[PDB]
């Protein structure tokens, strides 16, 4: 389909999404740039949990990303029923990609103009996937989304080592979004969420405030 | 179980128990048995507990979106039609008596009646529950025509002592509320609140 | 319904020279319970057709529900064309053999009285479907107890004034006064003539109680 | 066809959803929010045309529930049918979870249902702009915002309509240079708001404000003396 | 009773390193002995058995589901069921006949497939696990299995002595009910091996 | 003017780039291609006036009525297309039917006009459907509440009005209207004002017969809406004819 | 518990002839030891040839007429004629099957005239069978009656006795006969007996006297 690939038109127009799989976890910053000083930065998040392992972050469009994360958490939790396990991250991608593929294959609709990037971590071992809106998935070292991905993904693919530990997969995936920020990243501005072991969980601002500071 | 509430002039006067038994086991015994439907409208609920919450709490949904599309205070009326409505409705699946009075600035203090079965009735005194029949003498004899706030609360918490006194299913604290137009007033009576009356001893 | 709650007892009914007038106490009981003493179990439908109902009052009051907003949306056309007596009758017959056929009846005996193109109107409806016409009904114990001195006028003298229909309706409520134990003293009649429907209560019985000293 | 209904351009867009925004600026009338330390007012302008209508029937300020109160600007229609959901949702968050709806849960909400009149090709968006307020319970004063896009946000101040871009310019070196708080400066930074770059001069029959309080969370559409309260203290400084 | 109909007598008892799982062998309509050679402990993996005693039918139609479900799951999933979820996963399937209820009580016996801890537990027709660490029973000769598994099992049992415990549990217990019996069936789950042996057992 | 091709005007379910619904826009263009419906609150009711054309000397004197009983207590004058006001009439009486079975008393006006008005814009959005081509008042009078009189476009807006006009001379009777103490006057002599207003913007040499129906509800009628009694409208015909005089 | 049937009594009779049919039944509607009404007609005029007899639960025989009268009506659209009396027959056989199980409590004849215009009677059960009958006695009272018919119209257990066709004043008679003594001793019927004669000339229709105990 042509909506295909006008859908990922508007996932590169998106803010940049860096997502790096460390060696005892998994980053995912972003890009929150607020259009004024009116918006409240506290309000809305980008990085969003699905379980207590997995979380998520997106490229492209807000509302049809809001649409699959509730559809996430319910595929996760209706996992969950049955088997009373948390649903392994590379399951929950299938099953979000299914959806995804969906509002492809049905006409009167528009494909997602969101691609996700999917953190995890299940078995004591970390995950990075990317679902474009196709409802095609991708596991990954590294990579980047939205604007000037292309760059990222090529900064990314210098900086990345397999013995990288999570601090350091925080410091270079702020360096990735640090590559095409225009205009001096804060705390209020960035957001990042990691996996390990202890779960998945969104990096509070005072948190991000000094992996900015060490840079 | 008894519930009761009394029409006066500027608003009306609730009162309940505060037994709920499963059996003859005292499951609950300081149940809130006056359940706030809208701010000036309460309902007396009698029956299985189950359903008459269930149709307190739809009846609460149904009530407060309506004030809220209409921008009014609602009226006793459409509080007691709607109760009327589920209970007939369903009058099959629940076991729910209804007592619902309150105060609106369209038609005053009102009292209606939703028993078993669903229908519905005004009166200027409504009694219910397992121990109203041990009162309906009471409440026939006592009851005047155009009696005061006080006087209407007084007149509640002898019929309902009296009603706790003899059935066993009846007990607990009184808990009596008073809707007019400024508001409501509520009150619970207990031990030596609850007007005490003496055994025909020797 | 299949159990009913608050009930009506009798409600009677007779067709005199000019209209028909109808009667039913104004208590509901709950089992033996005399608990609502001021219901109204008249209908007025519209007006030439009035309606008195026995059985359970909830399910009354939904068919006064039903047949009013029957009656609304059919004066909101104003093309001259009414619900007939009969017209109410038939479709009352309709509802309470449709429900009665989905096995959830309502637990109702009802009573039509109407008055239209001259010709007097009285209509019997149960919760089957059983109904007819007759000069006069009773409803409950009615049939046992109020019956036999309708029949027994309406043998004698077959056209009624309305001045002997209501004191025959009074004479046979103040029967089923002393003999129903779930009769009350204090009635509504309900006449529809060329006036319209007029519900006129509550009214009481004159209760003659000689016999009580009979006794040694 | 591409530009008609909601699919992607080319370059990704929606021109529907764009359109939408186009059609919130037909309605001639801009509205305000700011909030406060303790206080979240709305205010919109009450321009009516036509002489021998009811003027109490026109109005943009809607309450959602006691606490939570809403200006809609943009397709007239459209706003009453997108406050009636606002309504249902409200209602129904109480009804199954037993407490009141917060504002950004509704607006959440709201959004939610506006990005499905952006993706299914069968029905339009919806072209109108709802600003939410209300007080939260631990987070304060709330300003909510959602656009026919889906996407909602929360707001320090914010603007919709018309005068938009300018209000937000007014609202925008104001906010940077004070903290805006209290009840009065908050009534009088979105009353000198909408006057700034409406340039007309309030008299009270022509503007309609709407405030919570954390002192009062009940939503209050002011009286028109109220509003002359606010603009003579505001009209002599 | 419907669980009665055929008989049935499973049970599942823990060791040190090692699980056991037991049934009888008799498939009978009521009185009327059939066959001795009925299948009451399926496999579910290399290291995890499940047992299921009660009617006959119930015990071939949920071990067969169960292995639809588990093949399944062990395709979609690349690796094989942990017993807890395995657990998880009758537990549904037993609960989603919550009113049709499937008249069969398992027992699930064990050992991780990434850890080799002993796992057993077992469930009601409706679905309610219970997972204990010395032994459960399921079947019409519960309480002769209760009194023969809390006299005789002791911990931290190797397994021989682990196959003489629930041995002489099952012999003793399937020998004072009449519609159990008929030769047991005794599955010894060690971490390098299955030990699968049959008992002299009474035929009557 | 000019015409439009690229066909943003075809369905409601679109937006044009300067952001309008150019199919509800035509249905509003097919109300004031209709004969004008006036409509008048005052101290103690709300009086309806339509110049019902009659477009053949063989209909029976009171066909295709553009005045409706949609309550007991309401009444809707119609403008724009006349099956599509029967439907909204037929829409406007379920609803107030439904209201009285479940809340159990009569519908309020504005909340029978929001009813009605979210049905019209409910067609205002979707490609299946197109809006309606009738614009409608609809007004009542109680006791509580006082004179209600609402009126919902083909856009699905409904607003309070003293007076009100939809159709091809609405302007002209919005001017008239305008010059009227509706505030102070009784229903009686409203009437006879709904009258001449009707008369003034009637253009005889384009379309050349009507009749005039007129229905009151208020305080005359115990807040029943009803046609009023044939001496009473002759009257206002009367007042009316010489008036213009 | 809720019972859907009452017995309202009434007993209904059928003759057919050489040129004519007899639909006769007695006018009480009962109700246990009650009397609802004295005039309640169990005949039913159909077609200008054909009169349906109902007895039994009188809630099913309103419902029952209601439903074969607007059958008629869409036959004569869907068709461009009236119904004959076999197809009437015919179609109430499936009409009472389709409700073969909550069944209409209804006790149907149906005497008219075919289509060479002789009489014909069908009796039918509750559940719809039926066969063409000489004449035919149903409901309350076919006990009693059927047995007298049998002697006299069936010409049954007589000996030496001469085979005329039954007339018209006869078969008369032999109706007011057979209702007389049936209202002697069933308790059901009385208080009238309405007797529907079916000619080529049409459907005229007598009414007779008869006790009110």
């Amino acid at each position: 389909l042509v909506q295909i690939e006008y859908a990922l038109a508007a996932v590169a127009g998106g803010a940049p999404s860096v997502g790096i799989k460390a060696a005892n976890g998994v980053v995912l910053a972003t890009e929150k740039k607020q259009k004024s000083i009116l918006y409240d930065e506290r309000s809305v998040h980008k990085v969003e949990p699905i379980t207590k392992h997995i979380g998520l972050v997106y490229s492209g469009m807000g509302p049809d990303y809001r649409v699959l994360v509730h559809r996430a958490r319910k595929l996760a939790q209706q996992y969950y029923l049955v088997y009373q396990e948390p649903i392994p991250t590379a399951q929950l991608v299938q099953r979000v990609a299914s959806v995804m593929q969906e509002y492809t294959q049905s006409g009167g609709v528009r494909p997602f103009g969101v691609s996700l990037l999917i953190c995890g971590w299940n078995e004591g071992r970390p995950y990075l996937f990317q679902s474009d809106p196709s409802g095609a998935y991708f596991a990954w070292k590294a990579t980047a989304m939205g604007k000037n991905y292309v760059n990222g993904k090529t900064f990314l693919e210098k900086r990345y080592n397999e013995d990288l530990e999570l601090e350091d997969a925080i410091h270079t995936a702020i360096l990735t979004l640090k590559e095409s920020f225009e205009g001096q990243m804060t705390e209020d501005n960035i957001e990042v969420g990691i996996c390990n072991e202890a779960g998945f969980r969104r990096l509070t601002p005072t948190e991000v405030k000094d992996y900015l500071a060490a840079i | 179980t008894t519930i009761m509430a009394v029409q006066f002039d500027g608003g009306v006067v609730l009162g309940a128990d505060s037994r709920t038994t499963t059996g003859s086991y005292i499951a609950n015994r300081v149940t809130d048995k006056l359940t706030p439907i809208h701010d000036r409208i309460f309902c007396c609920r009698s029956g299985s507990a189950a359903d008459t919450q269930a149709v307190a709490d739809a009846v609460t949904y149904q009530l407060g979106f309506h004030s809220i599309e209409l921008n009014e205070p609602p009226l006793v009326h459409t509080a007691a039609s709607l109760f009327k409505e589920m209970c007939y409705r369903y009058r099959e699946d629940l076991m729910a008596g209804i007592i619902i009075a309150g105060w609106d600035p369209q038609e005053g203090g009102q009292v209606y009646s939703v028993p078993m079965g669903g229908m519905m009735v005004r009166q200027s005194f409504a009694i219910g529950g397992s121990g109203s029949s041990y009162i309906y003498g009471y409440v026939d004899a006592t009851y005047r025509e155009g009696m005061t706030k006080e006087e209407c609360l007084q007149f509640t918490a002898n019929a309902l002592a009296l009603a706790m006194e003899r059935d066993g299913s009846s007990g607990g604290v009184i808990r009596l509320a008073a809707i007019a137009e400024s508001g409501v007033e509520r009150q619970v009576l207990l031990g030596d609140q609850i007007p005490k009356f003496a055994v025909a001893t020797l | 319904t299949q159990n009913p709650m608050v009930t009506g007892t009798s409600v009677l009914g007779v067709k005199f020279e000019g209209g028909v007038v109808i009667a039913a106490d104004m208590l509901g009981s709950y089992g033996s319970l005399a608990r609502f003493r001021n219901i109204s179990r008249i209908m007025r439908v519209n007006n030439s057709t009035m309606l008195g109902a026995s059985g359970d009052y909830a399910d009354f009051q939904y068919l006064k529900q039903v047949l009013g907003q029957m009656v609304i949306d059919e004066e909101l056309l104003g093309d001259g064309h009414s619900y007939s007596p009969r017209a109410i009758h038939s479709w009352l017959t309709r509802a309470m053999y449709s429900r009665r056929s989905k096995m959830n009846p309502l637990w109702n005996t009802m009573v039509i009285g109407g008055y239209a193109d001259g010709e007097s109107f009285l209509g019997y409806v149960d919760m089957l479907g059983v109904a007819y016409e007759a000069p006069s009904l009773a409803t409950g114990y009615g049939a046992y107890l109020a019956q036999p001195l309708l029949r027994e006028v309406l043998e004698k003298q077959p056209v009624l004034s309305q001045t002997e229909a209501r004191d025959l309706v009074e004479r046979c409520m103040r029967v089923l006064y002393y003999r129903d134990a779930r009769s009350y003293n204090r009635f509504q009649i309900a006449t529809v003539t060329e006036k319209g429907v007029e519900i006129e209560g509550p009214l009481s019985t004159e209760t003659n109680w000689d016999i009580a000293h009979m006794i040694s | 066809f591409d530009r008609h209904i909601t699919i992607f351009s080319p370059e990704g867009r929606l021109y529907q959803v764009e359109y939408a925004f186009k059609a919130i600026n037909q309605g001639g009338l801009t509205s305000v929010a700011v909030r406060g330390k303790d206080c979240a007012v709305i205010v919109t302008q009450k321009k009516v045309p036509d002489k021998l209508l009811d003027s109490s029937t026109v109005t943009h300020l809607f309450k959602i529930t006691e606490n939570i109160g809403c200006v809609m600007t943009g397709m007239t229609a459209d706003s009453r049918s997108q406050v009636q959901r606002a309504r249902y949702e409200a209602a129904n968050w109480k009804y199954k979870y037993g407490y009141e709806i917060p504002v950004d849960m509704l607006c959440k909400r709201i959004a939610d249902i506006s990005q499905v009149y952006t993706q299914n090709a069968e029905m339009r968006p919806l072209g109108c702009c709802m600003i939410l307020i209300g007080i939260d319970e631990e987070q304060g004063p709330q300003v909510y915002k959602c656009d026919p896009a889906g996407y909602y946000c929360g707001f320090k101040a914010t603007a919709a309509g018309v005068k938009q871009t300018e209000s937000t310019s007014f609202l925008e070196k104001k906010v940077k240079k004070k903290f805006d708080w209290t009840f009065e400066q908050t009534v009088e930074t979105a009353i000198t708001c909408l006057s700034t770059v409406l340039s007309i001069d309030f008299k009270p029959s022509e503007i309609e404000v709407g405030v919570v309080t954390v002192e009062n969370p009940k939503f209050r559409i002011l009286t028109e003396a109220e509003i002359d309260a606010h603009l003579v203290a505001l009209a002599e400084r | 009773s419907i669980m009665s109909y055929n008989g049935g007598a499973v049970m599942a008892m823990k060791g040190k390193n090692c699980v056991a799982i037991a049934a009888d062998r008799r498939f009978g309509i009521q009185a009327q002995m059939v066959t001795t050679d009925f299948q009451k402990i399926f496999p579910m993996g290399d290291r995890l058995y499940i047992g299921l005693a009660g009617l006959a039918t119930d015990v071939q139609t949920v071990a067969q589901r169960l292995k639809f479900r588990l093949n399944l799951y062990e395709l979609k999933e690349g690796r094989q069921i942990k017993p807890y979820t395995l657990m998880s996963m009758v537990a549904n399937l037993l609960y989603e006949k919550r009113f049709g209820p499937y008249y069969t009580e398992p027992v699930i016996a064990g050992l991780d497939p990434k850890t080799f801890k002993p796992f057993i537990c077992s469930l009601d027709l409706i679905g309610c696990p219970m997972v204990t660490d010395d032994f459960v029973v399921s079947g019409t000769c519960a309480e002769q299995m209760y009194g023969m598994c809390e006299s005789l099992w002791e911990p931290n049992m190797d397994p021989d002595h682990l196959f003489e415990t629930i041995s002489q549990a099952m012999l003793n217990a399937v020998d004072r009910d009449a519609v159990s019996g008929m030769g047991v069936i005794v599955h010894i789950i060690e971490k390098d091996k299955i030990t699968t042996r049959t008992l002299k057992a009474r035929m009557d | 003017m000019s015409s439009i091709g690229t066909g943003y005007d075809l369905s409601a379910s679109t937006f044009s780039p300067d952001g309008r619904v150019f199919q509800v826009e035509y249905a509003m263009k097919a109300v004031e291609n209709s004969s004008t419906a006036i409509g008048i609150r005052c101290k103690d009711g709300v009086v309806f006036g339509v110049e019902k054309l009659v477009l053949s000397k063989l209909y029976e004197e009171g066909s295709n009525k553009r005045l409706f009983n949609v309550d007991r207590h309401v009444g809707m004058a119609v403008a724009g297309l006349l099956a599509d006001a029967r439907s909204l009439a037929d829409i406007a009486r379920e609803e107030a039917s439904n209201f009285r079975s479940n809340f159990g008393y009569n519908i309020p006006l504005k909340h029978l006009a929001d009813r009605v008005a979210m049905y019209v814009h409910a067609y205002t959005l979707y490609s299946a459907v197109r809006p309606f081509g009738c614009s409608f008042m609809l007004g009542s009078y109680s006791v509580n509440d006082g004179a209600q009189l609402y009126m919902i476009d083909p856009s699905g807006v409904s607003y309070g009005y003293w007076g009100c006009a939809i159709g091809k001379a609405r302007q002209a009777a919005k001017t008239e209207i305008e010059k009227l103490q509706m505030k102070e006057m009784t229903c009686r002599d409203i009437v006879k004002e709904v009258a001449k207003i009707i008369y003034i913007v009637h253009d005889e040499v384009k379309d050349k017969a009507f009749e005039l129906e007129l229905s009151w509800v208020g305080e005359l009628t115990n807040g029943r809406h009803e046609i009023v009694p044939k001496d009473i409208r002759e009257e206002a015909e009367k007042y009316a004819k010489e008036s213009l005089k | 518990r809720f019972s859907p049937y009452v017995f309202n009594g009434g007993t209904i009779l059928a003759i057919a002839g050489e040129d004519f049919a007899i639909v006769a039944s007695d006018t009480r509607l009962s109700e246990g030891f009650s009397i609802h009404t004295r005039d309640s007609p169990k005949c039913y005029k159909l077609t200008d040839k054909t009169v349906i007899g109902c007895s039994g639960f009188h809630g099913d025989c309103l419902t029952l007429t209601k439903i074969i009268e607007a059958r008629l009506k869409m036959y004569k659209h869907s068709n461009n004629k009236a119904m004959t009396t076999g197809a009437i027959a015919a179609m109430l056989s499936t009409i009472l099957y389709s409700r073969r199980f909550f069944p209409y409590y209804v006790y149907n004849i149906i005497g008219g005239l075919d289509e060479e215009g002789k009489g014909a009677v069908y009796s039918f059960d509750p559940v719809g069978s039926y066969q063409r009958d000489s004449f035919k006695a149903g409901g309350s009272a076919s006990a009693m009656l059927q047995p007298l018919l049998d002697n006299q119209v069936g010409f049954k257990n007589m000996q030496n006795v001469e085979h005329v066709p039954l007339s018209l004043d006869r078969a008369m008679r032999l109706v007011k006969d057979v209702f007389i003594s049936a209202a002697e001793r069933d308790v059901y019927t009385g208080d009238a007996l309405r007797i529907c004669i079916v000619t080529k000339e049409g459907i005229r229709e007598e009414t007779v006297s008869l006790r009110k105990d």
